[PDB]
DNA sequence: GGAGTCCTTCGTCCTAGTACTA
DNA sequence: TAGTACTAGGACGAAGT
């Protein structure tokens, strides 16, 4: 069950992915604050693996 | 026009005839009280457009007929306001009503009697006596089940059925209900009258708790009731109260007992942590026990552990706490016995000393 | 046992076939047994086969790349179909789901039939419309009506609404059942077939003449009169 | 005779607006396709489509039979709501019927609809035939209850006062209690000896229209398809079942069917239509004829003195006016319209005496010098040869369209004066049923059927804004309609049904679009419908129908523009006393001002009426019109025809000597047409020119001229060919070459299709000139008025300021102290906002503000404002706008500090106002 | 944390802290209770941002200190429902408070103490004590003259003015004024300060039926009251208010007394036929007598005549009778005295037994 | 017989007017 | 003897992703 919280952070960090198709609104700076510490590590890598792949 | 009456003789009639009053009465003279001296008595009249309350008071000094209708709550309070044994003398001088009390003087706005409709005298069908006390418990025991606002207008009121040698009354929301049966000592022909909630409010208020016996006459679509000195009259709603025997539960095979005060207490406590509107409480019964809980929107949880005598089959059932508390507040008695059928029927609820009455809510499945 | 869903996906087509070119991504799999919340979800996700629709993003803000590597509809088609088989399907936004369900079943190309053949198809909004005609019958509307918390829950739809919608469903069916009165619900199709002395009141010779003159006027002003044909 | 023994006797068109369907003509075409000789239409509490009913009956050889259903109150059932279906036998009944209807509406009503008292059957008695009310009558309700004493009391009345004029309505359509009612009614029919008659209570053509009708009702009611509380009072079997279908349906009840034959015999109502019912009282002490002639000569006197203040030129130019006077006089008198004009001309004079500037339309009334002489028109028709025989043609003894409208600004005043003059009940206004747009019909179908707000609105917002848009048109104009048709099964079901719903009347005309007069009570001839208080009566016939019934029309045009002028004039003539600039009469303006033309040349013509289009402003720029006739042309120019025939560029070139002036064509020209074509530089533009040149070139009558122009509007091959022959020999008669004449006649034909009504163009162009004069001559001052006109529109407001700015016209932000109702200019203070310029605010609050400002001086602060005016008038919402705007700025210094003390100020007002109202003093003192 | 408390000690505090809580207060945290165990005691609190109630109570059974925030309204109502002498089991563990009582079981919405607005600590300026029963006099003698909503914020609350050894208070709305004072028996500094409406409601609330000493300490801009173990805190406001000696009529020359009860009953009566919004009447006064008459828009007319001690000529004047009936309820006497100027100036009144609450109320312009 | 014309829907949020219960 | 709940009426936005 506890990876089910952790893998929902993989889901939230995907918000920053759609920056790479800004045809309608996506906010990069919001996720910095909403996401607490127990997932910052997984979230920060998630940003980068997401952002390049939502382009293609 | 003349009469003389004492404060103490006016006070209680005035409060009682002041009952029908309120609701920004549309036909203005309905917000006024009619003074009529007729035959050997002073008669007062107030109507709410659906019912009438009449008072008969002793006129011992010289008097003469003549009548008018003065503004009601304000007028009641004036009379209620006078001291013990006060000189009340009123006189109709045509258009104006002059009211005095000793050296004080009162001259009122006056509308003539003939603007007030006088409602038709009607014919009796069935007629009877019993103590007021019995009737107080009877009404009180069912009052709460009547809706205040329902679109099924016929439920905004009370079924009176007289049958065999029993006086038998019943009321409902369309959710919940109480029916009660009392033996009256003489033969009654079969009858039904459905009385609007306003009517029964008025009836309740006219029980001042005297040992003055209660005698009442009921027509087909009208009603007459005498308490001690006072006489009540109303018309009813024309029809469509269904057969109450239809909703009665079908031989509940499960029995459940718990001490009434205790029981009542736990319910009261539990009520506070339910859904504000719907009062959702949960009941699991088992051998010797019941499990009480409610969950409410604020994530709050209550539970009460309790003294439950229980023989029957195990089941789950929940229903609106307010409605059941209303029966528990009416039942200031020794014990409640509950009689169950299944988790999806209407349930029967009883004082364990009187099967005279039955109380019922159907459950919601939450 | 009664099973429902409102499903969040690779956005929508707003016109015509609202489903065209889209496939399902998300599984929160509600088990509600005897109107009680088991929460017995099988929780793994599916293949988008595409990029996010801008509308869908603004509603929920989800992005493609999380849900791509997770196995496709075909891998858990049967796993999930066994999870739903032999059940009451009372569902909100029925046109969307049923469309997808049946359609996806055929898209497996194992000839697996449309869901409405082995499951009872019921729209929840139909019942909501029945209960509250001309009131808003939405999730958030009735949420606020039945006082459930979707103010501390930002997601619109499914990973939350599963739970909530259960509570809503319960409320609607658990609103309160009714006191069996004797009531007769209008729309019974009958005809009398009788004969017995009745009076016929005829027009006078003068009345006939007024009519014959009136028809003159019809015919002469119009160029024909079908009574006089 | 050969076949018919039957007509349906209870039938409603869609024009009832609570019930009925489609149109009456299609209903009639089906009755005829069913081989019927006659048919009763009994629309609900009206016969609004009686005009169309007569038109259809007359046309198809069907006898129109007259009737209706009503809302009944006998005192025996109280206000239990019932029908009576009531039919007229003859002229007598017709009158009574019409009066009853009008009396129900005169009484007032709510959502239940207009109700009648049973005892209005006292008055409205003779010549009528009546029913049981069907299943849901006073009789039906009492029969369903089964109280025989109550029944006896009710029937007795109708057996007494309507002997042999009472038949029983029967309905077996598979609905609740039809058996029970019918069964009890056939027992009553034996028992009272009253005659029985059968109907199918028909509302529609085909059984599949059931759904549509159901929704029709539900549209009014505002409920959804599956709602159990929603009334479902009708069944699909209520359609036009055929002769034989009905014969066997009631082969158990013979008298019911035979009583249709009987009733059909009795019902023969005569209303004359298409020729006039006289609406005229004699206005002064004189003959009708003579009063006209007199007031014509006296109206002429004003115009003469105005036009020709040089007495030498008056005499030289006079003959043409006397000749035109008498020419027109002769035709007006011979055709019998002088009553009309007397009313109107007295009315027009009266509206000038009062503060009523003249409503914008004249139609093509500038063709009449008489109209002009009587001050019915505004500028000089004989200066520009403007033509009467368009306005009334003698050889067309048909419609005399007088084509007048009047100004909204003074509406209630006019209606009132004409009620004071004729009698309130001799007169009425007209239905303006809000036109069922493609938008509306879709919208309403969709929500009723329980599609979401979004679903159905996604369909309707694709449909172009056209008023005449239909589903047939929608499919061809927008490819997304075929798309959603093929891509949604429930949309297919929707559109199949919505094709039957397309363009049905939505509900009652909210408020009129015109007025009429009779010689006696208007109700002697036409019926009414009235507003939610039973007031402001409107005729049951619409524009087309009401005049085809032979009665007098005056249309609406609320041009906020006359109000502008009015208001601008008042405020300019305040600038009289301020700087001795004399009272200015718009009719009395000079027509040659170059400031005006300079500013026009700069294309600064926004909010000049009909120069609102972008293309039209582009056209002004290119056109460079330097005389009044070019300006009259502008409306006729900015249109599909002229732009798509190169006509704009032709005229532009031909105007400045870029292309040669010819009379009319480069090849096909004739100098005797120069008087006609001078002002347009040889360009064939007007309907007037058409008719001028037929008369002038080829010896036509003026009425023969009108005949050709009409024929070219229709574009008929026959019409041309005949007149084309007389046109040839008419030219030859005056010596003009045949080939030249006929080849110009081909050019005529081309431009006749586009050929514009000069008099109609000019009447409206007049107004543009007026907006232009006022602008240019004192445009800055008018600018106020411009902005007044567009208060509610934010877009225009903002546009207009940008127009002020370009002009050099320093626009100032507001001040509550100086502000009037609407825009003002102090002498030095170039411009101030109107108080109405505040964004959302309604009228009562704004009057309050200024009323307080009148009694007091300028309000010293926030505080002093609130104190002077009661809380009724001061809402917080009001005041929130005030802060937001900065209306206070000058007094209340801070942006933020004022918003804070707003609550305080409100409370002080409640506290100080209310105590003073109660009458009790406080004890604070010293601020 | 954990605690255990004895129903009867804690029930009364619960009612004290429970009363003020508005139907809906502004900030949700304000709907919950402050529960802090510090040392050997729990302090329970509810606030409206301008007032605060604290009860400190001895825990006889095992505990550990801590902090939480739990739902107030419903909690008190539950505790009304509890059995006599109830033993309660409550415990902090992280982000849940577990609430059991006897065999009943509850699970709560729980916020941290720190999310509740922790109100301000301040330094005492002046301290003093008085009996509860004297304060109730002071309050109840003055309370009703406060407006319901006056945005002259210095009207909505009660003025306390301390100079020399006397503490003097007053309330008013422009239309009534009432003062009440008793000495404190200690030489004080000067602090004068007015309490908010809702603050004063709660102060009333905590005047339980006991002769136990009531102590209050004022700061520069806040105030605290100890009555034994019942504890009050409220911040104050700058509160520029007028000098009540400019509001006092100096010497109204003509004097008047009348019997309170007779007065009151007569007023009661006459009052009913004044328009209820204006309360309009005319008082005509003569030697040894008063004549009372009214009429309203409804065109009801009034007259009461009575025994008054008065020396001088006639006077014409009219008032809000609610205002005076409120003083007459408070006025615990046989004789009251009016000392009058005229219809456009104040009328001063003083109880022939009070000599502490004098009253000046504005009349009408007729 | 040709051509030109009118307004909009419903539910929920905020504040004020008149009723009811502890 | 005081405080809040319900209805009225306009203002602003709309079922789900």
């Amino acid at each position: 069950q506890t990876e089910m919280d952790k893998v929902n952070v993989d889901l939230a960090a995907a918000g920053v992915a759609f920056k790479e198709r800004y045809n309608m609104p996506v906010i990069a700076e919001a996720v910095e604050r909403e996401q607490p510490e127990h997932l910052r590590s997984w979230f920060r890598e998630r940003l980068i693996a997401h952002r390049l792949a939502s382009v293609n | 026009m003349k009469f003389t009456v004492e404060r103490e003789h006016l006070l209680k009639p005035l409060q009682q005839v002041s009952g029908p009053l309120g609701g920004r009465p549309t036909l203005p003279i309905l917000g006024n009280l009619l003074l009529q001296v007729a035959d050997g008595t002073l008669s007062l009249t107030g109507t709410d457009l659906e019912m009438e309350m009449v008072a008969r008071v002793a006129l011992v000094q010289p008097h003469e007929p003549g009548a008018t209708t003065v503004p009601a709550r304000k007028f009641f309070d004036i009379c209620r306001g006078l001291p013990e044994g006060a000189e009340i003398a009123v006189q109709l001088e045509g258009e104006r009503m002059l009211v005095r009390s000793g050296r004080s003087r009162f001259s009122l706005s006056t509308l003539p009697a003939a603007d007030f409709p006088n409602l038709d005298d009607w014919q009796s069908e069935v007629e009877f006596t019993l103590p007021q006390a019995t009737m107080k418990r009877l009404i009180e025991a069912t009052q709460f089940s009547m809706a205040h606002q329902d679109v099924r207008y016929y439920l905004n009121g009370m079924l009176f059925e007289t049958e065999g040698e029993e006086l038998r009354t019943v009321a409902t929301d369309g959710h919940r209900l109480a029916v009660c049966s009392m033996p009256i000592g003489q033969s009654l022909p079969s009858h039904s009258v459905i009385v609007p909630r306003k009517g029964v409010i008025e009836l309740m208020r006219m029980l001042d708790g005297g040992d003055n016996p209660l005698r009442v006459q009921i027509g087909s679509n009208n009603i007459r009731a005498h308490v001690g000195d006072f006489i009540f009259t109303s018309k009813l709603v024309d029809g469509r109260f269904p057969d109450y025997r239809r909703v009665l539960p079908k031989n509940p095979d499960k029995h459940l007992e718990a001490g009434c005060d205790l029981l009542k207490q736990a319910f009261a406590r539990a009520a506070i942590l339910s859904n504000e509107k719907f009062r959702g409480v949960r009941l699991y019964v088992s051998e010797n026990q019941l499990k009480i809980t409610a969950n409410n929107p604020e994530q709050e949880e209550a539970e009460e552990i309790l003294d439950v005598t229980y023989s029957g089959a195990e089941m789950e059932i929940g229903f609106n706490v307010s409605y059941v508390l209303d029966v528990l507040n009416a039942l200031k008695c020794e014990n409640v016995r509950m009689m169950l059928t299944d988790s999806v029927s209407s349930v029967q609820i009883e004082d364990a000393a009187s099967q005279s009455a039955a109380y019922v809510v159907m459950p919601m499945r939450l | 046992r009664q099973i429902v869903l409102d499903t969040e996906t690779t956005g929508m087509n707003q016109i015509g076939a609202h489903y065209e070119g889209h496939k399902i991504i998300e599984i929160g799999a509600v088990e509600v047994v005897n109107r009680r919340l088991t929460g017995n979800n099988f929780h793994v996700y599916l293949k988008p086969d595409r990029l996010v629709d801008p509308e869908a993003f603004g509603v929920h803000g989800i992005a493609d790349e999380f849900l791509l590597d997770k196995p496709t509809f075909a891998e858990v088609a049967d796993e999930f179909m066994d999870y739903i088989r032999g059940a009451e399907l009372v569902i909100h936004n029925a046109a969307f789901d049923i469309g997808f369900m049946d359609y996806e079943f055929s898209l497996l190309k194992r000839d697996i039939p449309k869901t409405n053949t082995f499951c009872k198809v019921t729209d929840s909004l139909a019942v909501a419309r029945k209960m509250f005609p001309g009131k808003r019958n939405s999730l958030d509307a009735l949420c606020a009506r039945y006082e459930i918390d979707n103010s501390k829950r930002t997601l619109h739809g499914a990973l939350l609404d599963a739970q909530i919608l259960a509570e809503v469903y319960l409320a609607m069916t658990g609103g309160q059942l009714s006191l069996p009165l004797a009531m007769e619900g209008e729309t019974i199709q009958r005809i009398v077939r009788q004969a017995s002395k009745l009076r016929v009141v005829f027009a006078t010779d003068e009345e006939i003449a007024a009519h014959e003159a009136r028809l003159d006027l019809v015919q002469k002003k119009g160029g024909s009169c079908l009574w006089r044909a | 005779m050969s076949e018919p023994r039957f007509v349906h006797l209870r039938v409603h068109s869609d024009y009832s607006m609570i019930d009925g369907l489609a149109k009456t003509a299609p209903l009639v075409k089906k009755a005829a396709a069913l081989g019927m000789p006659a048919l009763a239409i009994t629309d609900f509490t009206n016969l609004c489509g009686l005009v169309k009913f007569y038109g259809a009956g007359h046309g198809a050889g069907i006898k129109p039979i007259v009737g209706a259903d009503f809302n009944v109150q006998c005192d025996l059932l109280g206000d239990e709501l019932t029908h009576l279906t009531v039919l007229a036998a003859n002229n007598t009944g017709y009158q009574n019927l019409t009066l009853l209807i009008s009396k129900a509406y005169q009484r007032g009503y709510g959502a239940a609809g207009p109700i009648i008292d049973r005892d209005w059957l006292i008055e409205l008695n003779e010549g009528l035939i009546l029913l049981s009310g069907g299943r849901m009558g006073d009789v039906g309700r009492s029969l369903l209850r089964g109280n025989s004493a109550l029944v006896d009391e009710c029937v007795a009345f109708y057996e007494e006062h309507f002997p042999d004029r009472y038949f029983l309505e029967l309905i077996r359509t598979g609905r609740p209690d039809e058996e029970s009612y019918l069964h009890a009614a056939v027992e009553l029919a034996e028992a009272r000896g009253l005659p029985v008659v059968a109907t199918n209570d028909v509302r529609f053509i085909d059984s599949s229209d059931f759904d549509a009708h159901e929704i029709r009702v539900a549209i009014h009611d505002g409920f959804t398809l599956d709602d159990p509380k929603r009334p479902r009072n009708y069944s699909p079997q209520q359609y036009m079942r055929s002769e034989e279908e009905m014969c066997e349906l009631f082969a158990d009840i013979p008298e019911a069917l035979a009583n249709t034959v009987e009733i059909a015999k009795r019902c023969n109502v005569t209303v004359r239509l298409g020729e006039y019912f006289l609406p005229q009282f004699p206005t002064g002490d004189m003959s009708t004829e003579d009063y006209l002639v007199k007031r014509a000569k006296e109206g002429l006197e004003e115009r003469l003195a105005f036009l020709f203040p040089d007495e030498e030129e008056r005499l030289k130019r006079r003959p043409e006016y006397d000749e035109r006077l008498e020419t027109e006089l002769q035709v007006i008198n011979q055709m019998g319209f002088p009553g009309y004009f007397l009313i109107v001309m007295e009315f027009i004079q009266w509206s000038k005496d009062n503060g009523v500037p003249v409503g914008p339309g004249r139609g093509s009334g500038a063709g009449s010098l008489v109209a002009y002489a009587l001050k019915i028109t505004d500028l000089d028709p004989l200066e520009f040869d403007l033509l009467f025989e368009r306005f009334l043609n003698p050889e067309r003894v048909s419609m005399p369209d007088f084509d007048v409208d009047f100004c909204m600004e003074k509406r209630d005043q006019v209606i009132e004066h004409v009620a004071d003059m004729y009698g309130r009940d001799a007169v009425s206004q007209i239905i303006t049923f809000g036109t069922m747009a493609a938008k509306a019909v879709i919208r309403d179908v969709g929500r009723v059927l329980g599609h979401p707000y979004g679903f159905v609105d996604r369909i309707s917002k694709l449909i172009p804004p056209d008023p005449g848009m239909t589903l047939a048109k929608a499919f061809e104009a927008e490819p997304q309609l075929p798309e959603i048709y093929e891509a949604d099964e429930e949309v297919k079901a929707l559109i199949d049904m919505a094709r039957k719903l397309e363009g049905v009347t939505r509900n009652a005309g909210k408020h009129a679009g015109g007025v009429v007069i009779a010689p006696t009570k208007i109700t002697d001839f036409a019926p009414l419908y009235c507003d939610e208080e039973g007031k402001h009566p409107v005729t049951q016939f619409d524009k087309s129908d009401v005049e085809y019934a032979g009665l007098v029309k005056f249309d609406f045009l609320g041009l906020r523009t006359l109000t502008i002028i009015n208001w601008a004039l008042e405020m300019i003539n305040k600038r009289r006393a301020k700087n001795g600039e004399p009272p200015l009469d718009i009719a009395a303006i000079p027509l040659d001002d170059k400031k005006s033309f300079d500013m026009l040349q700069r294309s600064e013509t926004t909010a000049v009426f009909q120069l609102e289009s972008r293309g039209m402003k582009d056209l002004i720029k290119r056109l460079q019109p330097d005389c009044f006739e070019d300006m009259i042309a502008l409306v006729a120019l900015f249109r599909p025809g002229p732009l798509q025939s190169g006509m704009v560029d032709n005229f532009i070139d031909r105007k400045h000597g870029r292309e040669e002036i010819s009379y009319p064509d480069v090849q096909w020209q004739h100098e005797s047409l120069k008087p006609v074509l001078e002002p347009t530089y040889g360009i064939i533009l007007y309907q007037e020119q058409v008719m001028q040149i037929a008369q002038v070139l080829s010896g036509y009558t003026l009425g023969g001229a009108d005949m050709l122009r009409r024929a070219m509007g229709k574009k008929k091959p026959e019409e041309m060919a005949k007149q084309r022959s007389v046109f040839a020999e008419g030219a030859e008669k005056n010596g003009i070459n045949a080939e030249l004449a006929m080849k110009i006649f081909d050019l005529v034909e081309k431009f006749a299709g586009y050929g514009f009504n000069k008099s109609h163009s000019a009447a409206y162009a007049l107004v543009s000139y007026q907006t232009l004069w006022l602008k240019a001559h004192y445009p800055a001052e008018f600018m106020a008025a411009v902005m007044t006109a567009d208060m509610d529109n934010t877009e225009k407001v903002v546009g207009l300021v940008d127009e002020c700015w370009r002009m050099g016209l320093k626009i100032l932000p507001p001040d509550i102290n100086s502000g009037l109702y609407h825009f003002h200019v102090n002498d030095d203070g170039e411009i101030v906002y109107g108080i109405g310029a505040i964004k959302g605010v309604g009228e009562g609050p704004i009057e309050a503000i200024i009323e307080a400002r009148n009694k007091g001086g300028y309000f010293r602060e926030l505080f002093d404002l609130c104190a002077r005016t009661d809380t009724k008038k001061l809402n917080r919402r009001v005041l929130e706008k005030l802060i937001m705007s900065g209306a206070f700025d000058r007094l209340g210094p801070h942006r933020a500090a004022l918003m804070n003390s707003l609550g305080d100020a409100l409370k002080a007002a409640d506290q100080h106002a209310k105590a003073e109202a109660i009458g009790q003093l406080d004890l604070f003192g010293v601020l």
